[PDB]
């Protein structure tokens, strides 16, 4: 049971900024690493970023539209993964969601970096700019 | 050491004026309610009103409005009531009290001695 | 599992009462209320609203109040110490009517008075008010403040004008300020900020109606401790002002004699016009419209069927009866019965006329033993001012009346700051925090959760200053002690018991607020103290660097 | 606005003696003792705290607006007049006799 | 003592049974006051009863 609590965001002019949080608890947080997406709400999931495993390089990769934009954190201490995100565009909303990322690959087809998955995901958290 | 030292005990007819005294003591008198107070055997105790020294602010009961008046001595530390026009039913024992704790002014720890009077 | 780690700078605040400066922004260095000591004020002040928080005010409790009564009695009691002490004025004087020369407010009252050299006298000729004169026992009379206290002369360069004056607390401290535009002083505020120092604050002296101040923003704004209590004064703020006019006709030419070495006695040498009488003019149709909206609100604390009837003060000395100000350095008392003489049942251009005495010998702030003369000003004297307030008094004493007499109160003088302080309460700030973490070795965002705060995250002035200076090397002996030499975060290697209020560290640091923690392990947190103590550093750093 | 228990209440030394005032209005509710020829005292302030001198035997208070003060184990000093304050007010007034 | 042999230096002695001692000033003095100035008054004793 990987409760995945994230609660932050909300109503905020077209340029602006804001501060979203992720909680967890249940598993090891210290290693495993976490990915953001956002689901606007005419669309569907697209994906954002994902802070990498401490000891694997402890980075973040943006996404497409949004390098530049956002920022990721994480303070293992208290197992919180933080969102700043900044510079506000009008098609930045929805319900976004933090989930736990995973490391998956294996011999005979592999080739870096393999792929992950998002197996426990948390309940939502809606934004939206106006 | 808080002492009311309440003085007066005349005996008037009906139609003339009282006026009775309450000296201080212990207290500062300057900054604390004072309150006169009417007992009379098989009635209601009718609060008549209330003095405040520094200002000698006064509040009279309204049924007594236009009867009753309250002034003080800030010196001598005493304060006077006077009552321009008894009737029988004025045949009360009267008491100058004090707050518990003048923040809040409605707690009558400290009475007088009483003072009847007899119309 | 879960350990004990040390957060400094967390937004936790407690309340308490502490010494605040006095802050002015330019300064003629001749005026009462300026101490030509109080530091420059902050041309941007560092207002800081707050996130989501509610916090509980109450006005009529705040020592803010308490401390500038005390510090305007000492500020002025400091301006009136070195002037003339009126000593020999005390004498017996032999007054008479001042008349229309061919048909009794002001005397003649000449007297015998004192000059340069004690081997010689002066008659002079002056004219004072009747309620300055007291007749002993053949038309001699006195000043009437002589067979107790002694008067002293105000400095005649003294200006007795209103200065607005910041009250900014210390290092350490700060001011919150309730912005909820219909809080009646006390209970929660949903809407706090913080600042370091308040807005200027004129010390208006007046009686029942207050004067200038700052208005309510949507609507008439009712406040009392108990409103059913008939001890407590009602504190009735104003949305717009009422102007009020006054002037004092009397062309009035002031005469000055030495009275001894280096000093100097003022006073109204005559009277040019006629003498006509100070007077006071509040627009009828606003008075009546302002009256209009104090009812509305009172109705809402009473019955809607209650008949509320205005009065005139019922007694006190003058300073209670009568609307008591300043006034171009003179010093009205208006009767002011013509304001309140009304009653309103539960459903153009004419101006009302106050009549106003004038007093020379002033007691402010009614002390037994002490008393001011003002010295007359010269000239024809004129004011304008705002109403923003007034102070009541409910009659009561009746069941079943079914109308509530509203009668003006001076009661305190206090009660003029209450209607400006009633915003701002004083809180100490304690930065320190502990909480469980897995990790063993400004105030904004007290409405934001924990963890997202984590990392977003004269001589009054004297003792103030000094005493931040030892509050904050208290703190650093503190994290002296428990072997965190560094600033905002240190990981200690104190477990978490569970018996300290345990959330599992799921809730805690998402959905609850440092403030709410804090209370959650108040009355636990001298424990930790004991356990983050130097016990654990004796083992930590005695025991194991000694290599 | 106020109202109290009748006002002939007759007990012999000893019992406990049950005093009930109504009250209209919210407030602190006082409750005073007038011994025969001398003032009276505070015996119970702000509805159930008792008086500073006054002993453990006088006390009881309810939630709601009716409140009850107990007397237990009466003495010679006791059988006064028995008056409930609220703000102004004071009630009929109950005397305890034997 | 301070050296007690040495004179010149005073020799305190505390007592372990304290005496009792009380005085008394028989005089019905009837005080009366008077002001000899504003604001001051000067007391002095107006008569023996
Ligand atoms: C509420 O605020 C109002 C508005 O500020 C305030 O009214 C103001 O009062 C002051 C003080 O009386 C007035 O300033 C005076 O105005 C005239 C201008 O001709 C001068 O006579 C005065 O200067 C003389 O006095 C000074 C000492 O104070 C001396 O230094 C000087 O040399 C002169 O002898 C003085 O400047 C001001 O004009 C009014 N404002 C208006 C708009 O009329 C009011 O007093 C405040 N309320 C209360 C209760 O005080
Ligand atoms: C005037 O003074 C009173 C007493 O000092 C202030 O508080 C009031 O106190 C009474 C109890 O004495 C509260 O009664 C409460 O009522 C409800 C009943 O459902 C319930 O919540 C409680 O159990 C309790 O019995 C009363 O509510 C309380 N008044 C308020 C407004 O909270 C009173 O507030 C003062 N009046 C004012 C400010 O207008
Ligand atoms: C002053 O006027 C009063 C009131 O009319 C009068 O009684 C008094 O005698 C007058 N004084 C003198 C000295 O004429
Ligand atoms: C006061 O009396 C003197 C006596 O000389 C006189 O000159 C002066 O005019 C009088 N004042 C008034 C206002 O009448
Ligand atoms: C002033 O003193 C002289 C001394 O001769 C005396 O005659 C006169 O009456 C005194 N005047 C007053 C007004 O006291
Ligand atoms: C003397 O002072 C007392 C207060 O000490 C005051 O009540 C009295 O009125 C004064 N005397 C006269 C004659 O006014
Ligand atoms: C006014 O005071 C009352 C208590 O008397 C309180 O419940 C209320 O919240 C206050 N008003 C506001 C706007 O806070
Ligand atoms: C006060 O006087 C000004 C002119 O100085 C005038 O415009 C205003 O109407 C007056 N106020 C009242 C209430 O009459
Ligand atoms: C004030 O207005 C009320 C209605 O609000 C009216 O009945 C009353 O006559 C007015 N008073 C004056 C003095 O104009
Ligand atoms: C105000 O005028 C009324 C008119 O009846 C009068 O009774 C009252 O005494 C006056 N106030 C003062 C303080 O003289
Ligand atoms: C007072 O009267 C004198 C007479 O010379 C005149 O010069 C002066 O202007 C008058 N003052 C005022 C303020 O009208
Ligand atoms: C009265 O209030 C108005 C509105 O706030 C303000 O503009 C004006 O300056 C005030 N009057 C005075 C004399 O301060
Ligand atoms: C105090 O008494 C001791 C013995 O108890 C003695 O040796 C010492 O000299 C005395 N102190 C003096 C004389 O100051």
């Amino acid at each position: 049971e990987v409760q995945l609590v994230e609660s932050g965001g909300g109503l905020v002019k077209p340029g602006g900024s804001l501060r979203l949080s992720c909680s967890a608890s249940g598993f090891d947080f210290d290693n495993a690493w976490m990915t953001w997406v956002r689901q606007p709400p005419g669309k569907g999931l697209e994906w954002v970023g994902r802070i990498t495993g401490p000891g694997e390089g402890w980075s973040v990769d943006y996404a497409a539209p949004v390098e530049g934009r956002f920022t990721i954190s994480r303070l293992n201490s208290i197992n919180f993964l933080y969102l700043e995100m900044n510079n506000l565009r009008m098609e930045d909303s929805g319900l976004y969601f933090c989930a736990r990322t995973g490391k998956y690959y294996d011999f005979w087809s592999g080739y870096p970096p393999g792929e992950e998955y998002f197996q426990d995901w948390g309940r939502g958290t809606l934004v939206t700019v106006s | 050491q808080v002492q009311l030292v309440q003085s007066g005990g005349q005996m008037k007819k009906p139609g003339e004026s009282m006026r009775i005294s309450c000296r201080a003591s212990g207290y500062e008198f300057i900054d604390c309610t004072l309150n006169w107070i009417r007992l009379a055997p098989g009635k209601r105790p009718e609060w008549m009103g209330w003095l405040k020294p520094r200002g000698g602010a006064v509040n009279y009961a309204r049924p007594l409005q236009g009867r009753v008046t309250m002034t003080r001595d800030v010196y001598s530390d005493t304060a006077f009531l006077e009552l321009r026009s008894l009737t029988v039913d004025d045949t009360a024992v009267y008491f100058c009290t004090r707050g518990k704790n003048c923040d809040y002014n409605w707690d009558f720890e400290h009475w007088g001695r009483g003072t009847p009077v007899i119309v | 599992n879960l350990w004990v780690t040390v957060y400094y700078g967390v937004p936790v605040w407690k309340d308490a009462e502490t010494t605040l400066f006095c802050a002015s922004d330019a300064k003629e260095k001749h005026n009462v209320w300026a101490t030509h000591a109080c530091v420059p004020t902050d041309p941007n002040p560092q207002e800081i609203h707050l996130e989501n928080v509610i916090e509980e005010f109450n006005m009529w409790k705040n020592n803010m109040v308490e401390q500038m009564h005390e510090d305007i009695i000492s500020l002025w009691d400091q301006s009136l110490k070195p002037c003339v002490k009126l000593t020999p004025l005390c004498v017996t004087l032999q007054c008479t009517n001042v008349t229309n020369n061919i048909t009794g407010e002001l005397k003649n009252c000449s007297f015998n008075m004192t000059t340069e050299l004690r081997d010689k006298k002066q008659k002079v000729y002056s004219l004072f008010y009747r309620l300055d004169v007291v007749q002993i026992n053949n038309k001699e009379y006195r000043l009437i403040n002589c067979n107790t206290s002694a008067i002293t002369q105000a400095c005649p360069k003294v200006s007795f004008e209103p200065i607005p004056i910041h009250y900014c607390a210390p290092a350490g401290f700060a001011i919150l300020k309730c912005k909820d535009k219909k809080f009646n002083g006390t209970g929660p505020c949903p809407s706090v900020s913080t600042v370091q120092c308040t807005h200027g604050i004129k010390p208006v002296v007046s009686t029942q109606l207050l004067l200038n101040g700052s208005l309510a923003e949507e609507e008439v704004i009712i406040r009392s401790e108990n409103i059913t209590n008939n001890a407590k004064n009602i504190l009735v703020q104003l949305n717009t002002p009422v102007q009020i006019n006054c002037t004092r006709p009397n062309n009035n030419t002031v005469k000055s004699i030495r009275i001894g070495p280096g000093q100097a006695f003022y006073y109204t040498g005559d009277i040019i016009g006629d003498i006509r009488q100070a007077h006071c003019n509040v627009s009828k149709a606003t008075w009546n419209e302002t009256l209009g909206k104090v009812v509305k609100q009172l109705r809402k604390h009473f019955g809607n069927n209650t008949i509320i009837r205005f009065a005139q003060s019922s007694g006190g000395d003058l300073e209670v009866t009568t609307h008591s100000f300043n006034c171009g350095g003179e010093f009205f008392y208006c009767n002011t019965s013509g304001l309140f003489n009304s009653t309103w049942i539960s459903n153009s251009n004419d101006s009302i006329t106050l009549p106003c005495r004038i007093k020379q010998i002033i007691n402010m702030w009614q002390r037994i033993g002490q008393a001011m003369y003002a010295p007359p000003i010269q000239g024809v004297i004129r004011c304008v001012s705002n109403i923003t307030g007034l102070i009541l008094t409910r009659d009561g004493g009746s069941t079943n009346s079914t109308t509530e007499t509203f009668r003006p109160g001076g009661g305190d003088m206090r009660d003029n700051w209450r209607s400006e302080l009633y915003k701002y309460k004083v809180v100490k700030i304690e930065p320190l925090g502990v909480a469980p973490t897995r990790c063993k070795r400004f105030l904004g965002a007290a409405g934001s959760t924990m963890g997202a705060a984590s990392m977003t995250l004269g001589i009054k002035q004297l003792q103030a200053r000094v005493l931040a200076v030892e509050h904050y090397l208290r703190d650093q002996q503190l994290l002296g002690i428990w072997g965190c030499s560094g600033k905002l975060i240190c990981c200690t290697n104190v477990p978490w018991n569970s018996s300290w209020s345990n959330r599992d560290l799921s809730e805690i640091w998402d959905k609850m607020t440092w403030l709410q923690w804090d209370k959650e392990i108040s009355n636990y947190t001298q424990i930790i103290y004991g356990l983050l103590e130097e016990s654990q550093n004796q083992q930590e750093k005695n025991e194991q660097d000694l290599l | 606005v106020l109202t109290q228990s009748p006002g002939t209440l007759s007990l012999s030394p000893g019992e406990t003696a049950i005093i009930s005032c109504r009250t209209s209005q919210y407030g602190s509710l006082a409750w005073y003792q007038q011994r025969p020829g001398q003032a009276p005292r505070l015996v119970i302030y702000s509805g159930s705290t008792r008086a500073a001198g006054i002993p453990d035997r006088f006390s009881g208070s309810r939630w709601g607006p009716d409140y009850n003060l107990t007397i237990s184990n009466l003495e010679s000093g006791d059988f006064g007049v028995y008056y409930c304050q609220q703000y102004e007010f004071f009630g009929q007034g109950t005397k305890v006799q034997v």
